[PDB]
């Protein structure tokens, strides 16, 4: 017989924070002896 | 794009034997005659 109006909310996630991650920096900070043993790996940094 | 070391270094640790204390046996105020020639041995120091 008598009615009203109602408000809700709600929140749906569509961004994500970007990462970037590289190999010269994680891995093998500055040293040479560490890139040359790296590189033995062949291309398993330029698939991350 | 791409992302050197200094030579310089600072290296500090704390001495774990105690010093020989070389010059105070060398300018003490006794000096021995070459007949006496007294000696002195020293080990585990740093000097
Ligand atoms: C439906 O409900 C609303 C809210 O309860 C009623 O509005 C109230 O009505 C009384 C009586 O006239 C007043 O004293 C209040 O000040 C009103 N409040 C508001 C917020 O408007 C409304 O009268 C009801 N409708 C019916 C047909 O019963």
């Amino acid at each position: 017989t008598n009615f009203t109006i109602a408000g809700h909310e709600e929140f749906i996630q569509t961004s994500s924070p970007k990462v970037t991650i590289d190999c010269s920096a994680f891995v093998c900070s500055n040293y040479a002896a560490c890139h040359d043993l790296l590189s033995e790996y062949g291309t398993f940094c330029d698939n991350i | 794009l791409s992302g050197v070391k200094p030579v310089a270094t600072v290296y500090r640790r704390i001495p774990n034997l105690p010093d020989c204390d070389i010059d105070n046996w060398l300018n003490n105020v006794s000096v021995p005659s070459p007949l006496n020639w007294e000696r002195r041995i020293f080990s585990n120091c740093n000097f």
